[PDB]
């Protein structure tokens, strides 16, 4: 029996998160802190701390206890 | 093993679970150092074996004192007299206002005079750090902690998971030398009694690299001249960056003249160079050490 | 250094408190000098075979002679003290001991690692923890300083080895005069020179003073190709000890 | 992440009226405890309300002078396990002074804001900060215990700031969203000061505030739900989100700060309490 | 507390003594881990850092592949942590030369610990210590990650990052150089560590020191230029290294297959954003390739001479 990839399906009650890959195509990039060459070197980027923030924002906005 | 009575539970290491406990028929607080021989594959620890092998011949009034070992099947005790505070949580209380001059200097000639019985033993300590320091309220400094010691009657190889933390290193090890000698307790004394003077680390390095680079930084890259096969070194690279030596006014300033004199002469690149503990002793330095 | 001396005087004073008991072969009711020389020769084998250092054997054997000077044991239970030394020695000075494992194993499941965990136990109570004790591989170390040819320290280190398998001769000799009669005998095959001063003003030991430990040493190396125990030599064969093994020892000695 | 954090499924209430239960449980059990040890002393729940909102002030204002500066999560998260602890509990059983101390030493450890120990009581005669740190190891895993082992918590600062971001990129009828931000903030910190942490989402909280600063300042947002938010296919949603802003808004209305004098009353009384 | 009957030890440690116990409640194995005290300097600290990491960190991951907290007691003074039972690790897989491992064994481990991984990164979190014997398995063959006393969660520009990094033999490059911000590439490098060891059943690359691990890299895969890191030589701990040529990986790995090949080189890129992540490795042709992963029920389970006198 061959494996087949299946994505991660997790529920988040809130409107959708844009993809990582696309955040600086739609010009979220634009409004957040450069990264520095060290963080680059490191692996570090802005777009992981916008799709964090992003993530954090529209998680169980629409959810009620 | 009926004749303590543990008041306490102190610590809790690799091996052992350390109590503060009082011996009932004399009625002197003690610590106990407990060992379960039971659980373990191997037997007795080895480095259990060789801290009271070595232990039991040192008896000097600057070194703790083991005082009896109880050996059972199952369980072994240690008992060693009980001091209540490291030097490290002294430095810790004491920062804001800072350690007397006359308590430093006196600390350092006690330190000394117990590394000097260490090394006339043929014992090398190899884990001297401010924590395991232990101090007395009647103003004595004392060696401990002897799990890392290791006899060098013959030539101690070095071992990468059994080595002293990071800040107290000495360059030859973070080089990568082959053998260990006595000079790495110098340097780690020499360390120490920089962090007295200056209420802070002397070189307060995040990784091996970033240790080695700060003594390169304050003392000045090393180079074939200071410190002879320094080159040929096993993780020596030609293109570490040439820093130059800044001058110790700065780096302990409170220090007079003889103190900066002994701590560079402490702080020698080069192992062989480096000043001995006895030797250290014979420093003008310490021309006059009263006990606070 | 300048604790090299200490050291020196340390060890000296140091080789008596750990000294083994003289004469305590005949003492044994049922083990004797043969069964302890083949208990010493498997010991170097196993040594040879985990790749332990020449210290370790050392301290190996001294432990096996302390113990036995207070305590006797069956013809059966010897291999068992000896796996026990040497485990401890191993303890002691290597930089990680084999696992308990593979010493059981060596000896092709002879003892169970419950029996050898115990010896170990007992062997630790009757020496009371006292494994530091100075050898012939720590004098001829201090002694070396004092010259520097290779063939002379690995002949001189062959020779001390050599000393640990016949106990009738070496037992009532200190680990010094023993260290220092090698250091002679290998200085008189390879370059032909003499005990130097040096020597004399650091340990006190003359030539007459070697003289007895100096004919019985001289005595075992002629007669080393005809020993019924022969790994010590197979050991010295190799070039990493430069194959003093195969040498010609010296037909007289003056 | 908050969708599926212990935050959510453990304490997370429907109504402010469960949390009126569980403080008067809280309440009336310690009562029977004492009387079956062995009338006029103790503390009627809404005593303890208040005392325990004078006590969350005292916590804020020690860590606003906390040396080095504290991060904003580090206060969030102690200000959540104070309320947390004392959903619970009672003050009668424990001293809220110690509590919160213990709620900021916890805090601290557990949002990687290493600070010492003798750091930690140096912000507080050195006899009294030896014994307040006894004091705080003694209650650290009382309050650890009592959280039910739920120690992450999510505060609305970083949804403030992804809300901020999303504004900035897909809303340019707002001309400059940061004028926004200092406004909002101040909101964010009246909702500190109610239960609304016990009762909504960090992101409802944080689009709670944007929104009351844009109304504030005369500008309507309806849009950006309907629109940006895409909440123009299920009215439903919408519909629920304005009346859970509405309901927070409300909350933040009704709030009443605690009273000097009566707080000083309620203090001797809780003292005695102890004693 | 008292509803675990202790029958069992499992092993010590600088920080844990862990044990094998039974639930007494629903009579089910669990392990439990009592969190020492350390040195007689930390003594007062409070309730150890590492303990409450690991708490809080599980208690908000729930993963087939992830090991999980059952409870969490303790006495006022010695705090202790319940885990399921895990009969054996990775490790001793490795270590053990009795049984062999085929290609669909290390597919499955390999699957196994990139769900979880990809789990785990979802959620913004860092192991920062994966090594062979963190990656547990029990008695239906489940592998799942565990000793998670180095984990941190990443994606805030905080820098908060305090070294705490794994043992360097699987230590990434870039952390070898003192990085301070990183990401999910520090999970990655020891992942193809970990697959490299499954492939030699020794450790890849076993040095003795900062330095010489970076030598060690340096020469199995060729001193990086500035084409493949762009910004490496801006990494605070960066030291200039001889151009090494580097062995072609088909070299190292001689019965690896091209897809095999393709994930390893992905794993080991030099420059951390272009490494791949455990949802692209996931993708990638080598896992739906022939043949398919072991079921987690078929993968495998673990001179001289006498003296006569």
């Amino acid at each position: 029996a061959l494996y087949e990839y299946q994505p991660l399906q997790i529920e988040t009650y809130g409107p959708h998160v844009p993809e990582l890959e696309m955040l600086g195509r739609l010009g979220y990039l634009n409004h957040v802190r450069a990264a520095s060459p060290q963080d680059l070197a490191g692996g570090y980027t802005s777009s992981l701390a916008c799709h964090r923030a992003l993530q954090d924002a529209f998680s169980g906005l629409f959810w009620q206890p | 093993m009926e004749n303590f009575q543990k008041v306490e539970k102190i610590g809790e290491g690799t091996y052992g679970v350390v109590y503060k406990a009082r011996n009932k028929l004399t009625g002197e607080v003690v610590a106990l150092k407990k060992i379960r021989l039971d659980t373990e594959t191997e037997g007795v620890p080895s480095t259990a074996i060789r801290e009271i092998s070595l232990l039991k011949e040192l008896n000097h009034p600057n070194i703790v004192k083991l005082l009896d070992v109880i050996h059972t099947e199952n369980k072994l005790y240690l008992v060693f007299e009980f001091l209540h505070q490291d030097l490290k949580k002294f430095m810790d209380a004491s920062a804001l206002t800072g350690i007397p001059l006359p308590l430093i200097k006196s600390y350092l000639f006690q330190l000394l005079q117990g590394l000097a019985f260490c090394h006339s033993h043929r014992v090398l300590h190899r884990d001297l750090k401010p924590q395991n320091l232990l101090i007395n309220t009647e103003g004595a400094i004392k060696l401990a902690d002897f799990g890392l010691a290791r006899a060098f009657g013959v030539p101690v190889r070095t071992y990468t998971h059994e080595v002293v933390t990071l800040w107290y290193r000495a360059p030859e090890i973070l080089l990568g030398c082959k053998y260990y000698s006595t000079a790495v307790d110098i340097w780690s004394l020499g360390c120490i009694f920089a962090e007295m003077v200056t209420r802070r680390a002397l070189f307060p390095g995040d990784s091996e690299i970033d240790q080695l680079f700060r003594i390169f930084r304050t003392l000045g890259t090393p180079d074939e001249v200071v410190w002879p096969g320094v080159t040929s070194m096993p993780d020596y690279k030609p293109s570490f960056p040439k820093w130059a030596r800044q001058d110790f006014s700065k780096v302990v300033p409170p220090l007079d003249e003889d103190g900066r004199s002994l701590l560079s002469q402490m702080l020698h690149y080069d192992p062989n160079k480096r000043i001995s503990a006895k030797a250290a002793l014979a420093h003008p330095f310490f021309q006059d050490v009263t006990k606070p | 250094p300048d604790y090299h001396e200490d050291i020196h005087t340390y060890l000296r004073e140091m080789e008596v408190k750990c000294k083994p008991k003289v004469g305590y072969m005949k003492k044994q009711p049922d083990i004797t000098n043969s069964m302890r020389a083949i208990l010493v020769d498997w010991l170097v084998e196993v040594g040879e075979e985990y790749k332990l250092q020449n210290e370790t054997l050392h301290l190996a054997v001294n432990y096996i002679d302390r113990f036995l000077s207070s305590m006797s044991v069956l013809r059966g239970k010897l291999q068992l003290v000896g796996t026990a030394a040497m485990l401890l020695a191993s303890k002691f000075e290597e930089i990680y001991p084999p696992e308990v494992a593979e010493f059981v194993y060596i000896t092709d499941d002879t003892y169970t690692k419950k029996q050898v965990l115990r010896m170990e136990h007992l062997v630790l109570k009757v020496l009371t923890f006292d494994l530091a004790a100075p050898t012939v591989n720590q004098f001829l170390t201090q002694y070396f300083l004092h010259q520097a040819n290779c063939k002379v320290e690995s002949l001189a280190m062959f020779l001390g080895e050599l000393s640990l398998i016949d106990a009738d001769p070496y037992l009532k000799y200190l680990p010094s005069v023993i260290a220092g009669a090698a250091f002679h005998l290998a200085l008189y095959t390879v370059t032909g020179q003499s005990w130097p001063e040096s020597l004399i003003r650091k340990t006190g030991y003359t030539l007459e003073s070697l003289k007895p430990c100096l004919m019985d040493l001289h005595q075992t190396y002629l007669k080393a190709p005809q020993h019924a125990q022969q790994s010590i030599r197979e050991k010295y064969k190799n070039s990493k000890y430069h194959g003093v093994s195969l040498l010609n020892p010296p037909e007289t000695l003056n | 992440m908050y969708h599926n954090s212990s935050q959510k499924r453990h304490w997370t209430f429907s109504s402010e009226e469960q949390l009126a239960r569980l403080r008067a449980d809280a309440n009336r059990k310690f009562r029977c405890k004492a009387v079956a040890n062995g009338d006029p002393v103790f503390l009627e729940p809404h005593e303890e309300m208040t005392l325990c909102k004078y006590y969350e002030k005292r916590l804020l204002e020690f860590c606003s002078v906390f040396k080095p500066a504290m991060p904003r999560s580090v206060v969030g998260t102690a200000c959540m396990y104070f309320k947390r602890f004392y959903l619970n509990n009672s003050v009668m059983e424990y001293h809220p002074r110690i509590i919160m101390l213990t709620c900021a030493f916890l805090a601290c450890k557990v949002d990687e804001f290493n600070v010492s120990s003798p750091q930690f009581v140096g912000n507080l005669s050195p006899l009294g900060q030896e014994k307040a740190l006894e004091q705080i190891l003694e209650y650290e895993l009382l309050l650890i215990q009592q959280l039910n082992f739920h120690l992450i918590v999510h505060n609305p600062y970083r949804p403030f700031e992804g809300f901020l971001i999303d504004l900035k990129t897909r809303y340019p009828i707002l001309e400059n969203p940061e004028i926004l931000r200092k406004t909002a903030d101040d909101f964010l910190n009246r909702i500190a000061l109610t239960d609304a942490y016990l009762l909504y989402t960090p992101s409802q909280i944080a689009l709670t505030a944007i929104l009351s600063s844009a109304s504030r300042a005369g500008i309507t947002m309806e849009s950006y739900l309907s629109e940006s938010l895409m909440l123009k296919e299920n009215r439903t949603c919408l519909s629920q989100l304005l009346d859970i802003m509405k309901s927070m808004r409300n909350l933040v209305k009704k709030y009443e700060p605690p009273r000097s004098e009566e707080v000083a009353v309620l203090k001797q009384k809780l003292e005695r309490c102890h004693s | 507390a008292k509803r675990y009957e202790k029958l069992d030890f499992l092993g010590e440690g600088q920080f844990a003594t862990v044990y094998k116990a039974r639930d007494k409640n629903t009579n089910q194995i669990v392990a439990i881990k009592k969190i020492k005290l350390g040195h007689r300097s930390e003594a007062k600290d409070g309730i150890n850092r590492t303990a409450l990491r690991e708490i809080k960190l599980l208690q908000e991951l729930s993963h087939p592949n992830i090991i999980g907290l059952l409870d969490a007691f303790g006495h006022k003074s010695n705090i202790s942590l319940v885990f399921d039972f895990m009969e054996t690790d990775l490790e001793v897989i490795i270590k053990d030369n009795s049984l062999v491992l085929t290609p669909s064994h290390i597919k499955a481990y390999m699957l196994m610990t990139l769900q979880g991984l990809e789990y785990l990164h979802q959620h913004w979190i860092l192991h920062r210590d994966l090594k062979p014997n963190n990656l547990l398995l029990d008695e239906n063959g489940v592998l799942k990650l565990a000793d998670f006393g180095l984990a941190k969660s990443f994606g805030s520009p905080n820098r908060a990052y305090t070294h705490q990094v794994v043992t360097r033999w699987y230590r990434a490059p870039e952390l070898l150089f003192g990085a301070r911000m990183y990401g999910v590439g520090v999970d990655m490098w020891a992942v193809g560590c970990i697959l490299a060891e499954l492939l030699l059943r020794v450790p890849f690359l076993p040095g003795d020191s900062d330095l010489d691990q970076l030598t060690r890299i340096f020469e199995t895969l060729g001193t990086p230029t500035e084409e493949q890191w762009p910004d490496m030589c801006s990494l605070p701990d960066y030291v200039t290294f001889k151009s090494f040529p580097g062995i072609p990986l088909h070299h190292i790995f001689s019965a690896a297959g091209d897809d095999l090949l393709d994930l390893i080189q992905g794993l080991f890129l030099f420059n951390p954003c272009a490494r791949i992540t455990a949802t692209q490795a996931l993708k990638m042709k080598y896992f739906s390739n022939r043949p398919g992963p072991t079921p987690g029920c078929q993968l495998p389970r673990p001179l001289p001479k006498k003296l006569i006198f």
